[PDB]
């Protein structure tokens, strides 16, 4: 049973993940804005390596992964709801459905207003 | 024995149909509904100096693609075409792009990039990437345009070296060359795989 | 200064050369076959399995020639062994020439018009121009055979081929014009094509064009001698020619040709090598 | 979904040393006529 | 509603762990290990201009069909290698095919929602259409009834006769990649995109159990030799094996060596072998009971992407994006 559970709403969203192997898949932060559809905000390889921003956000917000805690941070200093999205397959460098409008790998999300 | 001659009769249709099945090449129209993919499952038929293509538009299904896109490893090339005058779903494109290219199963498959609706781009201009402030125009032929072709060919050659190849254009919703720079980057992808071949890469 | 060691090396890195060839060219051909048609892969298996074959068949004889101590007489009474040996020579060094020449016209034909090369030419073409060349050259070494003539002993006294320290009929002159011409035409085909395809490319390109080069530069340096040589005999009546002294090292210059195609054209490659 | 989950909660469940002793029995009783 | 499904699915995992006294690999631990499964390729079909997606064994054990991926269904004579039908196909992007237990009929679909079914006696004679997504998996039941799985995240029970949906089964929230009969025919499985199987009654139509064990999507799905248990394949690169009465999961059967994902699975005749196909073009044979790769079937230049296992047990069918069929005995 694949769970992801986000946590936080300057900010330090927090994503508790189980049922997987935390450290084999590419993480992803998605935010759905009122009014609005699923936007990709960042995303983050499975060791640490290359980190990608959405322009809007770009320089401002940063997203981390503790693979030995299996938990995903991003520290941001608008108003949506942020989930924490999962690759579909391991050790594959392409999350390819994480902005669906209905994902199966990803969180439940957490409000944030601003 | 029957079966034999049975089994002969379907191996000669069968190389017929190799024939006809050789002979066509087969592309994959993607592309949001924001853009003008239809202006350039449907199926459209066309041809070019005696040369059939068929290209073919699937939106007959859900937003999860990750298991019917693989349907399309062998296809000859990729459609991608891309509304450049709508800033706010332009990232939306990029990384719609960016999947496409780094996929497992498209990634000897190479894309031609159609940035369209010009025009409504340059009326924009005149009268969300705080990049294009510390942004030059290339020494190519003839800024924001070329901004966004460099955005797509910074992914583009960042990875897949080699293996498959991205051809930007430019495009309008009253632009009658498609075709024509189709059948030329189809060329040019037909030249690669031979390249590729000879020596045995 | 003759020795069965010349014909032993030749024969030992021509078959060495060409057996890995061929596995290379197996395992590639499967994977690019599993793409489109891979119709210069099937070509330079046709190329690789002649060169080993020719290889192996004339060293064989050659060397069954040297332990016998010359002793040309008494072992062909009828002559049969000196035939078979002419027409084994006749088609080793006829089907690496127009093979060469069709590979250089595939790819021209592959790189100046990739669409109609991808969408007009299929498959059985290709096995059927193969077969055909194949065919070709074995017609061409029968005909003599086939006539009335029959292939006599060179001087060295250790091969079989046209009769030229001879002032024959003109039969002897016409089959070495006949060879002498098939060979440079080969030659000339060949080259024009691969230069054509040299100068698309230049205005996997790069290794391409290195190949095409080397291609070019092996095939005229080891094959010119041999038909320049036979074509000057066989324009005169030896009366003004050369004698077995440059014949032989011609002869050595063909064989080398044939050992050093499947490095040029197969075992060279970056991920070959690799 | 919740009614579905009382629906798949309100069942009887057989201890896995049964599951497994019954899958042995099965296969050690039919690998006689298995051509594998 | 969110805390009480939480409180639901808490109850049963309790439920689950206190069910589980021992472990299967426990139990299978004093019997003798299956030797080294060394199969050899007796047949190789050929034949199709493109990648091969999928075949099913006739239930004579001797005539198998197969669909292309240039829109061609072929039915092949396992024996004499000879074909025997070569079906077009109206779309040419199949995904499925299956064949009739009484050998008169063959089902295909794929891209086009369709549902298209063939009489052998060849042209259609019927064209199933009720389905939103793309036709991943379909199954005869007799001549006259098909249980089909579909991309819209539902599987449906079709009277062939008058063309409409008997039944259908709604609760996957991902795309349903396979499905599986039981030997009755009153049960089946089904593996979608969402890591969950789920196990439905034919004639209720209602979901029994869901089995939740892997970690990402499930391609394939089979069911054990006495339909008290079943195996499924999915992409984290593991095979499981699921206990319908113990309702969990059994025995894992993967290697710290495999990083590419499973595309079909099938069991032989008495259940203690299974045979996996997967994307680095070999198929692995396990020891079901310990456990233990038993075996490997290398020699296709792609991909396998199909896979089957004769009715007697007498063969096994294995097709590839190589364009090739081999049968392994
Ligand atoms: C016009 C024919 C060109 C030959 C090309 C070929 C057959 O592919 C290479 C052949 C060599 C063969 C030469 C036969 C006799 C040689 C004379 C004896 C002598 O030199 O004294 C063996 O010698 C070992 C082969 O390498």
């Amino acid at each position: 049973q694949v769970q992801l559970q986000e946590s936080g709403g300057s900010l330090r969203l927090s994503c508790a993940a189980s049922g997987f192997t935390f450290s084999n898949y590419k993480m992803n932060w998605v935010r759905q804005a009122p009014g609005k559809g699923l936007e990709w905000v960042s995303d983050i390889s499975q060791s640490g390596a290359s980190i990608s921003y959405t322009g809007s956000v770009k320089g401002r917000f940063t997203i981390s992964r503790d693979n030995a805690k299996n938990t995903l941070y991003l520290q941001m200093n608008d108003t949506a709801v942020y989930y924490c999205a999962r690759c579909p397959a391991p050790f594959t460098p392409f999350c390819f459905d994480v902005t669906s409008t209905t994902y199966a790998y990803r969180g439940q999300g957490t409000q944030v207003t601003v | 024995k029957a079966a034999v001659e049975r089994s002969k009769m379907i191996e000669k249709q069968l190389q017929k149909d190799k024939q006809v099945y050789r002979a066509t090449h087969r592309l994959l129209l993607l592309g949001a509904d924001n853009s003008g993919k239809s202006t350039i499952i449907f199926e459209t038929k066309f041809q070019v100096d005696k040369v059939n293509f068929h290209m073919f538009d699937v939106g007959g299904q859900r937003d999860e693609r990750r298991k019917w896109i693989q349907c399309f490893n062998d296809v000859t090339a990729i459609i991608f075409v891309v509304d450049s005058s709508d800033y706010n779903r332009l990232q939306e494109a990029l990384n719609d792009f960016k999947s496409i290219w780094n996929n497992r199963w498209l990634r000897t498959i190479s894309v031609i990039l159609f940035l369209n609706k010009q025009d409504l781009l340059a009326e924009k201009v005149l009268a969300y990437f705080p990049e294009f402030a510390r942004y030059t125009t290339p020494e190519d032929a003839t800024r924001a345009k070329y901004f966004i072709r460099d955005e797509f060919l910074r992914i583009s050659t960042a990875s897949g070296d080699g293996r498959h190849y991205c051809y930007p254009h430019f495009t309008c919703a009253v632009d009658t060359e498609n075709a024509r720079r189709i059948f030329n980057d189809c060329k040019d992808i037909i030249l690669q795989m031979n390249l590729r071949e000879y020596n045995l890469v | 200064r003759l020795s069965v060691f010349f014909s032993v090396i030749f024969m030992t890195v021509g078959i060495l050369s060409n057996s890995l060839a061929i596995a290379i060219l197996m395992k590639a051909y499967q994977r690019f076959r599993q793409k489109s048609k891979a119709s210069f892969l099937l070509l330079a298996s046709g190329l690789v399995i002649t060169d080993f074959f020719g290889h192996l068949i004339n060293g064989a004889i050659a060397v069954f020639v040297y332990a016998s101590d010359k002793e040309w007489i008494r072992f062909d009474q009828s002559n049969v062994l000196c035939s078979i040996f002419g027409i084994c020579m006749v088609f080793s060094g006829l089907c690496p020439l127009l093979l060469g020449s069709v590979m250089a016209i595939e790819r021209c034909i592959g790189v100046t018009k990739p669409i109609f090369h991808s969408t007009k030419i299929t498959s059985k073409h290709v096995k059927m121009m193969l077969s055909g060349v194949c065919l070709f050259a074995v017609f061409i070494a029968l005909l003599p055979i086939l006539g009335h003539r029959d292939y006599k002993i060179q001087a060295s006294r250790t091969w079989c081929f046209y009769n030229t320290e001879d002032i024959k009929d003109w039969e002897d002159r016409f089959y070495l014009l006949l060879f002498s011409f098939l060979g440079l035409l080969a030659l000339g085909v060949s080259l024009l094509c691969n230069a054509i395809t040299g100068i698309t490319l230049l205005r996997h390109h790069l290794e391409m064009v290195i190949q095409l080069l080397a291609i070019m530069c092996v095939s005229c340096i080891c094959w010119s001698p041999f038909l320049v040589t036979m074509a000057n005999i066989g324009i005169n009546g030896n009366h003004s020619l050369e004698t077995c002294e440059t014949t032989l090292f011609a002869l050595r210059m063909a064989t080398w040709n044939q050992i050093l195609d499947p490095w040029v054209y197969i075992l060279l490659r970056k991920a070959v090598l690799k | 979904l919740v009614e579905q989950l009382k629906m798949e909660a309100n069942i009887d469940r057989i201890k896995v040393s049964k599951a497994a002793a019954d899958l042995m029995a099965y296969c050690e009783a039919h690998a006689k006529e298995d051509p594998l | 509603l969110r805390q009480e499904a939480e409180q639901l699915k808490n109850q049963i995992r309790d439920a689950r762990k206190a069910c589980a006294d021992a472990t299967l690999s426990q139990i299978t631990n004093n019997i003798d290990p299956v030797g080294r499964i060394q199969m050899r390729t007796r047949r190789t079909l050929r034949g199709h201009l493109a990648k091969i997606y999928a075949m099913h064994w006739g239930t004579d054990s001797r005539l198998l069909v197969s669909a292309s991926q240039d829109g061609k269904l072929i039915i092949w004579d396992s024996y004499t290698t000879n074909k025997v039908h070569a079906i077009p196909l109206r779309s040419s992007w199949v995904m499925t095919c299956a064949y009739a237990p009484s050998g008169n009929y063959v089902a295909c679909g794929g891209l086009d929602n369709i549902c298209s079914i063939y009489n052998l006696k060849v042209r259609v004679s019927r064209e199933l259409a009720g389905h939103t997504g793309y036709l991943s998996c379909c199954r005869f039941l007799d001549d006259n009834q098909i249980v089909t799985s579909s991309g819209d995240t539902t599987c449906a029970l079709w009277d062939i006769e008058t063309g409409q949906q008997t039944t259908t089964f709604t609760g996957h929230t991902g795309d349903v990649m396979s499905l599986s009969l039981a030997p009755d025919t009153r049960l089946f499985v089904s593996g979608a995109c969402d890591a969950s199987a789920k196990l439905w009654d034919v004639r209720e139509g209602m979901c029994r159990q869901t089995f939740t064990g892997h970690e990402s999507d499930i391609n394939a799905i089979c069911f054990f030799p006495n339909g008290n248990a079943f195996a499924t394949g999915s992409d984290d690169a593991t095979c499981r094996l699921f206990d319908l009465r113990a309702d969990q999961e059994l025995m894992t059967y993967s290697h710290d060596n495999i990083i590419c994902g499973i595309t079909s699975v099938s069991f032989s005749k008495s259940g203690r072998l299974l045979l996996a196909g997967y994307d680095d073009f070999n198929c692995n044979v396990w020891d079901a009971l310990k456990a233990d790769r038993a075996g490997v079937l290398a020699g296709h230049d792609n991909r396998v992407s199909c896979l089957g296992v004769t009715d007697d047990g007498m063969a096994v069918a294995t097709g590839s994006w190589d364009s090739f069929l081999k049968i392994w005995n």
